[PDB]
C-alpha cells in the first residue's frame, strides 16, 4: 500500500541542524519526483522543495536558498531533508508528496503531487524545557447558581507540548473539556481541563487530576475542591 | 489605482513659457510604463513621450522631461504656436490600464464686454417649433461663464440650452450663446424676458426685451 | 538467418505519447526491419516519402535510424515539410531540405479527445529566432520582447508563451488531433545498422 | 512576485450549486498554468480533488467540476453536502520550479442554527495569589459559529493589558470552545472593585463578573 | 502605417454592436491592440486590450461582462461586440496598436485610428427644421432645431466669407434631440444692401433647404 512515513519532527533550538527522514512503502522513489511542503498553524500551505525523478536538477524557494538541502537514496528507498540555520518562522508541519512519473511522459515543469502521508511537526523554539505548574480551579460560591457546576485544573508555564491530563486516574470521561494550549508571551504553554458535575456531587466525591509530561518526565497529582467560602 | 489628478488645470500662457506637466501616481510605477498623449480637437491623440524616458520617433524637439516614481514631470519652453491643446496621462503595468484627466493651455487676452446686444424671437413662433429666446455673446476670454435670466413672473432653471465654441484661430478667443427654450403653447404667462451676463470688467449690464405680441 | 526483429510496436502501439514541443529521441540498433505490418492501420493514413521508393527498403542495408513522434492539430500536417515557412516549422520543428526518409500521419480522434476537452498538448509561440532543423530546445522562461527589462513580471510585451490546444470531443477535421511520427535514418552505409 | 487571489469564505445551504474562483492579479490564467484544486480538513492531510482542470481524481464523486471562466479557474459544486465544508486551495504553475497557491477559501454548509454560548469564569486561586501572581480565566463553550469577540472591564473601564486569547477550536459536539486569560498582579487585582469578561457572539453580548471581595 | 475602422452607425438602442479595426504597414504576426472610449467634451476611458498570439484580454470594472473581442487573424482585422451598452454611450471608440517587425519592437501605441460614429436614439432621421433670424454694426444668423446628429453644414452662398462665422456645437435636449445655429455680425452699417443665405444640406437623406433672411 502506497504509504509515506515522516520522522524527525520535534522542538529544536534556533540555528541548529536536523535531518528529516521519509520512508516510502509500495513503490520505488526512483520512479517518481518528491515534494516537501510545509503548513503553519493559522497560515496556508507554502511550497518548500522538490526533487525530480532523475535527480538531475533541484529547485527551492527564495526564502530557503542556500540554507537547506534535499537528498534521496534509491538503495534503501529513503528521502532526507537537511535543515540548517533554523529560525522561528519555520515552526510548522511538513508533508512529503508524490507526483507523476517518467512512466507517464508528460511535458516539462512537471505536474505535481497526488497523495501524501501524515507529515510531522517541527518547532524552532528558544524556550527551555522545564516542568509544568499545576493549580486547582474551584468555581465561586456565586458560580453555582445552576444544577451543574464546572471544576478543573489549570496547567501553566511548561515546555514543551504535549502534556497529558487525566481525572481520577481516567475514571471520569463524561463532561471533560481539555481546551488546547496556547503559547504565551514567555514562549511557554498553558491550558485548563474543566469537568462539569451536578450540585449534589459537591462535597461527596473526591476528585483528583493527574498531569504527566514526558519530555520533563514529570507526574503530579492535584486534588480539586470547590472553595467553601465559609465565614 | 486612480488618484492621478494632475496638478495643472486651467493655465494661460504667452510664447516664452515655463510650462510644467506633472502626473501623480497611486503607486510607484516603473519607468517606461507611462505615456503622455497630445490630443488636438478633431483628431486622435498622438504619442510623444513614453515613460518620461525619451521622445517619439518624429516630433518637435526642445521639450521633454523625466519624473519620479510617483511625481512624473516634463517641461515646455518657448512653444511653437500650434502646440496649444490638451494632454493626457496614460498608465501601463497595472490592470486595469486606467487613464488620466487632461490639462488645457491657452493665452492671455482681454475680456471686457462681449454681449451688448439681444435678439427677440420672431413672430412665426405661433406655429413654429418651440418658443426659444436667443442671447448671444462674442469674444469672451475665460472658460467660466455665468448667465442669468429674469422671465416675467417665472423663476425656473429646469431647461436652458447654452452652446460654446473653442478658441479662434486668428485671435485665440472664445465665444458662446444661450438658447433658452421655454413654454410655447401658452405664450401668455411670459411677457418680460431678460438675458443678463456678469463679468468683473462688465459690471451689471441691461437686457430688457421688448414686449411681445 | 537470425529471427530477431527490431522492436517497433512499443512505439507505434505506445502507452502514451509526447508533447508538441520537446520529444522522445529513441535509438534502434542491430535488428531487422519489416515495415510491411505497418501497412495495417486505419484508412486515414498518410505515407509520403523522399529519397527512396517507398517499397524498396527491406533489401537496403543503410545505417542507424532515429525515432520520434508527437501530435499536431489537423490542418497543418502539410505545414510540416522540408524547408517551407510556418509558425510550427520555424518555431518548433524544421526539416532539412536534403532530408532522406519520411513521416507517417494518421487520426487519433477517439483515443485523445474528451467530452469536456483535454488540455495536454502545447507549443512555443514567441521564439525570437528560427531554430535550425534537428536541435534540441527545452525551456520555460517567459518571453520578453526586448526593449526594457520586464524582469520576470509577465506584464506588457513580456509574455509567457505556449497556449495549449483545445481538442474538443467533436470538431471539424481542420482542428482535429492527428498523430504523426517522423522517421529519420542516416546513410553512408559504413555503420551498417538495421538492413534486412 | 506573482500572487494568486482567492475569495476568503462562502456559506451555502445544502443541496445548492456554488462556484469557487481562483484568479491572478498580474494577468490572465491559461490552461498552460495547469490549475489544480485540493481540499483540506484542519489537522488532517489534504486530498486530491482536481488536476487537468477537467479531470477528477480516483474515487472522487462526479458532483465536482472544474473549468476556466474568463481568466479565473472555476470549481462548480452541485448538491451541497455537510461533509464538504473544509478549506479549499488552488495550485498554479510557473515554469521550472515556481508553483504557487492561492489565499485559501473556507467553504461552510448552512446547517444547524445558532447555538447559545456558555460562559464560565474562574478568579485566581488562593495558592496562585500567594505566589504573587494572578490570572483570571474566562472560558466560552458551545458557541456556533466561531466568530467571537472578547473584552475585559475593571470598574467599568476597558482593560487591554495582560490579556491573551485562544483561537476557537471545534468540539466533539460540533461546537467551538475557547478561553481568555487575564494576567494581573495581586495588588492591582485588589485595586479595582470588580472585574468582568464580556463576550460578543453573532450580536449576542454576555457579561460575567467577579469581585475581589468574593475571594477575601 | 494605415489603420482603418468601420463607418458611421445610427443604430437602435438594444440588440448588439459590430466594430472593426484593420491594420497594415507592419508585421501583424505578433503585436498588441487596444480599445478605448471617448465622448465629445468628456473623459477618456479604458475598455480592453488584446494581440495575435493567443485569445487573451481583461476588462475594466464597468465592462467585465457584455464585452467580447474577436481576433480574426485573416485580413489583419479584429472585431468587437445594446455590447449591451446603454443609451448613454454615444462615444468614439478609436483603435490602437504598436508597430512591430521581427518580434522585438516598440512599447507605446503610435499607430492610432480615426474614430467611429455610433448613435442610439429614437431613430427618426428627417430634414432638420431651419429657421431664419431677421436683424434688429449689427448681426443676424440662421437657426436649426430638430437637427439630427449627422454633421450638418451651413454655407453663405459663396463657400467663403469666414470673417465672423459662428458654427456652434450640438447638445442633448429633453426629447433626446440635437439644435445648432450660425450667426454672423455685419461688417458695417449696410443692412439695406446685399443678402446672405441659410443654405443647409442633409447628406444621408439628401434634403436641401434654402431661404432668404431679411428684416
Ligand atoms: C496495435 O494493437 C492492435 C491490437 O492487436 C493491432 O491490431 C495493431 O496492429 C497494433 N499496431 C501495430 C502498429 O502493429
Amino acid at each position: 500500500q502506497v504509504q509515506l512515513v515522516e520522522s524527525g519532527g520535534g522542538v529544536v533550538q534556533p540555528g541548529r541542524s536536523l535531518r528529516l527522514s521519509c520512508a516510502a512503502s509500495g513503490f520505488t522513489l526512483s520512479s517518481y519526483g518528491m515534494h516537501w511542503v510545509r503548513q503553519a498553524p493559522g497560515k496556508g500551505l507554502e511550497w518548500v522543495a522538490v526533487i525530480s525523478y532523475d535527480g538531475s536538477n533541484k529547485y527551492y524557494v527564495d526564502s530557503v536558498k542556500g540554507r537547506f538541502t534535499i537528498s534521496r537514496d534509491n538503495s534503501k528507498n529513503t528521502l532526507y531533508l537537511q535543515m540548517n540555520s533554523l529560525r522561528a518562522e519555520d515552526t510548522a508541519v511538513y508533508y512529503c508528496a508524490r507526483g507523476w512519473a517518467y512512466w507517464e511522459l508528460l511535458p516539462d515543469y512537471y505536474y505535481g503531487m497526488d497523495v501524501w502521508g501524515q507529515g510531522t511537526t517541527v518547532t524552532v523554539s528558544s524556550a527551555s524545557t522545564k516542568g509544568p505548574s499545576v493549580f486547582p480551579l474551584a468555581p465561586s460560591s456565586k458560580s453555582t447558581s445552576g444544577g451543574t457546576a464546572a471544576l478543573g485544573c489549570l496547567v501553566k508555564d511548561y515546555f514543551p507540548e504535549p502534556v497529558t491530563v487525566s481525572w481520577n486516574s481516567g475514571a471520569l470521561t463524561s463532561g471533560v473539556h481539555t481546551f488546547p494550549a496556547v503559547l504565551q508571551s514567555s514562549g511557554l504553554y498553558s491550558l485548563s481541563s474543566v469537568v462539569t458535575v451536578p450540585s449534589s456531587s459537591l462535597g461527596t466525591q473526591t476528585y483528583i487530576c493527574n498531569v504527566n509530561h514526558k519530555p520533563s518526565n514529570t507526574k503530579v497529582d492535584k486534588k480539586v475542591e470547590p472553595k467553601s467560602c465559609d465565614k | 489605482e486612480i488618484v492621478l489628478t494632475q496638478s495643472p488645470g486651467t493655465l494661460s500662457l504667452s510664447p516664452g513659457e515655463r510650462a510644467t506637466l506633472s502626473c501623480r501616481a497611486s503607486q510607484s510605477v516603473s519607468s517606461s510604463y507611462l505615456a503622455w498623449y497630445q490630443q488636438k480637437p478633431g483628431q486622435a491623440p498622438r504619442l510623444l513621450i513614453y515613460g518620461a524616458s525619451s521622445r517619439a520617433t518624429g516630433f518637435p524637439d526642445r521639450f521633454s522631461g523625466s519624473g519620479s516614481g510617483t511625481d512624473f514631470t516634463l517641461t515646455i519652453s518657448r512653444l511653437e504656436p500650434e502646440d496649444f491643446a490638451v494632454y493626457y496621462c496614460q498608465q501601463y503595468g497595472n490592470s486595469p490600464w486606467t487613464f488620466g484627466q487632461g490639462t488645457k493651455v491657452e493665452i492671455r487676452r482681454t475680456v471686457a464686454a462681449p454681449s451688448v446686444f439681444i435678439f427677440p424671437p420672431s413672430d412665426e413662433q405661433l406655429k413654429s417649433g418651440t418658443a426659444s429666446v436667443v442671447c448671444l455673446l462674442n469674444n469672451f476670454y475665460p472658460r467660466e461663464a455665468k448667465v442669468q435670466w429674469k422671465v416675467d413672473n417665472a423663476l425656473q432653471s429646469g431647461n436652458s440650452q447654452e452652446s460654446v465654441t473653442e478658441q479662434d484661430s486668428k485671435d485665440s478667443t472664445y465665444s458662446l450663446s444661450s438658447t433658452l427654450t421655454l413654454s410655447k403653447a401658452d405664450y401668455e404667462k411670459h411677457k418680460v424676458y431678460a438675458c443678463e451676463v456678469t463679468h468683473q470688467g462688465l459690471s451689471s449690464p441691461v437686457t430688457k426685451s421688448f414686449n411681445r405680441g | 538467418n537470425i529471427t530477431n526483429l527490431c522492436p517497433f510496436d512499443e512505439v507505434f502501439n505506445a502507452t502514451r505519447f509526447a508533447s508538441v514541443y520537446a520529444w522522445n529521441r529513441k535509438r534502434i540498433s542491430n535488428c531487422v526491419a519489416d515495415y510491411s505490418v505497418l501497412y495495417n492501420l486505419a484508412p486515414f493514413f498518410t505515407f509520403k516519402c523522399y529519397g527512396v521508393s517507398p517499397t524498396k527498403l527491406n533489401d537496403l542495408c543503410f545505417t542507424n535510424v532515429y525515432a520520434d513522434s508527437f501530435v499536431i492539430r489537423g490542418d497543418e500536417v502539410r505545414q510540416i515539410a522540408p524547408g517551407q515557412t510556418g509558425n510550427i516549422a520555424d518555431y518548433n520543428y524544421k526539416l532539412p531540405d536534403d532530408f532522406t526518409g519520411c513521416v507517417i500521419a494518421w487520426n487519433s480522434n477517439k483515443l485523445d479527445s474528451k467530452v469536456s476537452g483535454n488540455y495536454n498538448y502545447l507549443y512555443r509561440l514567441f521564439r525570437k529566432s528560427n531554430l535550425k532543423p534537428f536541435e534540441r530546445d527545452i525551456s520555460t522562461e517567459i518571453y520578453q520582447a526586448g526593449n526594457k527589462p520586464c524582469n520576470g513580471v509577465a506584464g506588457f510585451n513580456c509574455y509567457f508563451p505556449l497556449r495549449s490546444y483545445s481538442f474538443r470531443p467533436t470538431y471539424g477535421v481542420g482542428h482535429q488531433p492527428y498523430r504523426v511520427v517522423v522517421l529519420s535514418f542516416e546513410l553512408l552505409h559504413a555503420p551498417a545498422t538495421v538492413c534486412g | 512576485q506573482t500572487v494568486v487571489t482567492q475569495e476568503p469564505s462562502f456559506s451555502v445551504s445544502p443541496g445548492g450549486t456554488v462556484t469557487l474562483t481562483c484568479g491572478l492579479s498580474s494577468g490572465s490564467v491559461s490552461t498552460a498554468y495547469f490549475p489544480s484544486w485540493y481540499q483540506q480538513t484542519p489537522g488532517q492531510a489534504p486530498r486530491t480533488l482536481i488536476y487537468g482542470t477537467n479531470t477528477r481524481s480516483s474515487g472522487v464523486p462526479d458532483r465536482f467540476s472544474g473549468s476556466i471562466l474568463g481568466n479565473k479557474a472555476a470549481l462548480t459544486i452541485t448538491g451541497a453536502q455537510a461533509d464538504d465544508e473544509s478549506d479549499y486551495y488552488c495550485v498554479l504553475y510557473m515554469g521550472r520550479g515556481i508553483v504557487v497557491f492561492g489565499g485559501g477559501t473556507k467553504l461552510t454548509v448552512l446547517g444547524q442554527p445558532k447555538a447559545a454560548p456558555s460562559v464560565t469564569l474562574f478568579p485566581p486561586s488562593s495558592e496562585e495569589l500567594q505566589a504573587n501572581k494572578a490570572t483570571l480565566v474566562c472560558l466560552i463553550s458551545d458557541f456556533y459559529p466561531g466568530a467571537v469577540t472578547v473584552a475585559w472591564k475593571a470598574d467599568s473601564s476597558p482593560v487591554k493589558a495582560g490579556v491573551e486569547t485562544t483561537t476557537p477550536s471545534k468540539q466533539s459536539n460540533n461546537k467551538y470552545a475557547a478561553s481568555s486569560y487575564l494576567s494581573l498582579t495581586p495588588e492591582q487585582w485588589k485595586s479595582h472593585r470588580s472585574y468582568s469578561c464580556q463576550v460578543t457572539h453573532e450580536g449576542s453580548t454576555v457579561e460575567k463578573t467577579v469581585a475581589p471581595t468574593e475571594c477575601s
